[PDB]
């Protein structure tokens, strides 16, 4: 078209050359890591199971980029963007597995698993609160495997030592407490002064298909409207797109092997 | 490579495929040598980057 | 030079640097059988820095 | 939207690996053909 | 117990014009058991 | 610090002092180093742990 | 040099790292030689000049 204004979409997703005000990402620096990649932590912790076909459920996305920008600003875009979707992957899986959030379809979650069998302790975090938290999964026969927690309240386990040998309890620098591993998850929704713990072997994970990768550019978008409204043409709008999908299962074998500290 | 039928065997090895890591000494030993090979089947342009 | 001692060194050949970060990942959507695949975005952020002269 | 059941179609044509009742179509025995196909 | 599967339906095929949308059809299977 | 606020007010003790590096952490990051004045040692040589007595 | 496994030993020195310091005498013996390197990383652009 004769809009000399670069193209806006609604949603605003499609990657651009060009900004708003008009100007130009050429000779455009490739950026740099910031942060270290998250890994998924209930396929760190939880036991895999060979699945065939399929409860499992599809995740996905689609990521819109305007050929200009993948020839001038930023060639490689493709290929460097696959473990971020990856890990946008974990963090979505992880998100309803653990914490029921995220619009988990399985029904399941370790969150909900708790609040069925009421397996919650009031408290700051203490000694003697860290061996009641333990003990709730001991009283079952199940001893816990590991913690999961908010990296922000390491301030609170290293004021914790034990009275008796008078020595920390938490080793700062192994990242575990009482011997135990914790796993910090860096999503929002775990607040500061919770931590989760369980034998995670009871936690079981499948996953019926790895990542697909398709790059296409002739497909219609039907869910970017032009200005105009009408949906975005790959091939017509001069564009491409990236599709990834993958699918999930979970099972929780027995919901009593988790329990949770929270705030008073 | 000592093949399994027990013989001394020499094969090519891909330059797109293979390479060296030396040993940092002017010297420049040879430390260790590494093969990647891409596995795909024919069907579908299957889409994952398995190695 | 306490700051020589702590800090990061760059190299630096102008009077002038330019940096460039990931700011947005992607997001994930579940998606029915058959549903349509909603689309996601990323995004960076630029910082500069410059020179003076004893 | 996150809706995570599968998209009902018009016409029926489009083949779907989840019936929407949730059963979900694994283990599948493949059909045998009985008649033979004409000329 | 025995089960079976049988095609029920031939997909039916168009006669399409140039450059005419072509419309689409499906199979369907049936169960049997003894 | 200044348009960040991220001040604490008072003695040197070992309760202050791991607020002040708790301070790094609210903020997800860990404090890797201390410049002080050296004048004020004096002042860290006398505080100890009154439970593990370190 | 001589080798670890005590063997004379002689390698080709990198004209961009090496250099000699003459004595100022006309006869101009060398007196020293220096080589300097660059170690670095690959997983980054290098973060300190450090040789």
């Amino acid at each position: 078209s004769n809009n000399v204004k670069p193209q806006v979409f609604n949603p605003d997703n499609v990657m651009m050359h060009e900004k708003k005000d008009g100007t130009l990402m050429n000779e455009f620096t490739t950026p740099i890591l910031q942060e270290v990649m998250e890994n998924s932590k209930i396929m760190q912790l939880g036991k895999y199971e060979p699945m065939e076909g399929t409860r499992a459920f599809k995740l996905g996305v689609i990521l819109p980029v305007t050929k200009e920008f993948l020839n001038y600003t930023y060639s490689q875009f493709f290929e460097e963007m696959k473990p971020m979707i990856a890990e946008a992957f974990y963090k979505k899986f992880d998100e309803a597995g653990i914490l029921n959030q995220g619009n988990n379809p399985f029904g399941k979650s370790i969150a909900q698993s708790i609040e069925k069998t009421n397996k919650v302790i009031k408290g700051d975090f203490t000694q003697d609160n860290i061996i009641d938290l333990e003990a709730l999964l001991e009283d079952d026969e199940l001893e816990a495997n590991a913690f999961i927690s908010k990296t922000q309240n390491r301030s609170l386990l290293r004021k914790i030592v034990d009275p008796e040998t008078k020595e920390r309890i938490y080793d700062r620098n192994s990242d575990s407490l009482d011997g135990l591993p914790v796993v910090n998850l860096k999503s929002s929704n775990l607040k500061r002064g919770e931590l989760i713990t369980g034998d995670f072997d009871k936690l079981i994970y499948g996953i019926p298909q790895l990542i697909e990768y398709k790059i296409d550019e002739t497909a219609q978008l039907s869910t970017v409207k032009n200005e105009d409204g009408t949906p975005v043409n790959l091939f017509e709008q001069d564009m491409v797109a990236l599709r990834a999908t993958m699918h999930v299962a979970l099972h929780i074998a027995d919901d009593k092997a988790f329990a949770k500290l929270v705030p008073a | 490579i000592r093949n399994q039928d027990d013989e001394t065997r020499l094969y090519k090895s891909d330059a797109m495929s293979t390479f060296i890591i030396y040993d940092n000494t002017v010297e420049r030993n040879s430390i260790a040598g590494v093969r990647y090979l891409r596995t795909k089947p024919i069907d579908k342009t299957d889409e994952d980057e398995v190695f | 030079s306490k700051i020589m001692q702590l800090g990061k060194y760059e190299p630096m050949e102008g009077t002038e640097k330019k940096f460039t970060f990931w700011a947005d990942k992607p997001g994930a959507y579940w998606v029915g059988e058959g549903q349509k695949i909603e689309t996601s975005k990323a995004t960076w952020v630029n910082a500069t820095m410059r020179a003076f002269k004893l």
